[PDB]
């Protein structure tokens, strides 16, 4: 997973169509995860980017996966729009996320210690 | 426009969805179709009110917007003579840690 | 068609077959009652509302709600059914 270096520029608007602070990540040429600067919910920005290459966005708090035109995004030739929308997550990991948000890193079974330690990260989704 | 709703009484509680032009007199064939009763032996009401027959789910607030698929709104539920309207509450959840 | 979910203090959450199937814990307990010893009323409503949520989601998405008190154990249903 990398961006294709193709030098055509492309233009792009980060729509934030979610109540999540966005977080946009590039992976650049070698395929490293490079962050972008956040979007508030719900404003927008245009940004330069080129053909081929290769976008993800999540929650820039707690690293939660975002869709965009419902998950990897490619700038291709054109402005481009890029919608980031809450997924409909499981039940499970939603009530993990409320509950990791209420409590600093308790009465459930152990198989849940672990699910609540098994944050959600960047680096984790990319070899999947 | 689909509104979501819960219909209740007793410790019965339907999800169910209609659209917003439907009608109670509507509504109650559908609590007809579940719970076997047919809509003269149901009274249907939001909050205290007794609702007509006749009017809309949106007339009676019933909209898209606030009868949502995560939140849906309550319509209350009583049989026959007709009894009194009543919904046992739900368990109350434990203190916060 | 229609099934009954019975909670744990005696409350019957009759909702859609095909919301409830979403759950495969459920619907191996329907092969159509269904009843919930651990699930308390307060959190077997809210996955009945998650159901709906889900179903019709899958526009915009809107944020499925959790309050803070009936977070854990919401966690436990969601976990044991796996919805």
């Amino acid at each position: 997973l990398r961006s294709v270096n193709s030098r055509e520029p492309s233009q792009v608007i980060f729509c934030n169509r979610s109540p999540r602070v966005v977080l946009p990540v590039w992976l650049n040429f070698d395929g490293e995860p490079q962050p972008y600067p956040t979007l508030p919910p719900g404003t927008g920005r245009r940004i330069h980017s080129y053909r081929g290459h290769l976008w993800l966005f999540r929650d820039a708090g707690t690293h939660d996966g975002l869709l965009v035109n419902q998950e990897l995004f490619v700038p291709s030739l054109n402005p481009i729009f890029a919608n980031i929308t809450l997924p409909v997550y499981t039940l499970k990991e939603r009530c993990l996320q409320v509950v990791r948000s209420l409590v600093k890193p308790l009465d459930i079974v152990r198989s849940l210690y672990e699910d609540l330690e098994d944050h959600p990260n960047v680096q984790k989704d990319l070899e999947r | 426009m689909d509104v979501f709703l819960m219909i209740r009484r007793h410790k019965t509680t339907i999800f169910t969805d209609a659209k917003e032009s439907s009608t109670v007199f509507e509504l109650k064939r559908i609590v007809e179709g579940i719970l076997k009763r047919p809509p003269d032996e149901q009274r249907l009401y939001k909050d205290d009110q007794l609702l007509d027959d006749g009017k809309t789910l949106g007339e009676c607030g019933f909209t898209s917007q606030t009868a949502r698929p995560q939140a849906p709104a309550t319509v209350g539920l009583a049989f026959r003579t007709f009894e009194a309207l009543c919904i046992e509450p739900f368990s109350s959840p434990p203190e916060l840690p | 068609m229609y099934v009954k979910l019975i909670s744990s203090d005696g409350h019957e959450f009759i909702v859609k077959r095909e919301h409830a199937l979403t759950s495969g814990t459920i619907k191996a307990m329907l092969s159509n009652e269904v009843n919930f010893r651990e699930i308390p009323s307060h959190v077997l409503s809210k996955v009945c509302m998650y159901f709906t949520y889900k179903v019709r989601y899958t526009t915009e998405i809107p944020e499925f709600p959790i309050a803070p008190e009936i977070a854990l154990e919401l966690l436990m249903a969601a976990n044991f059914l796996d919805c």
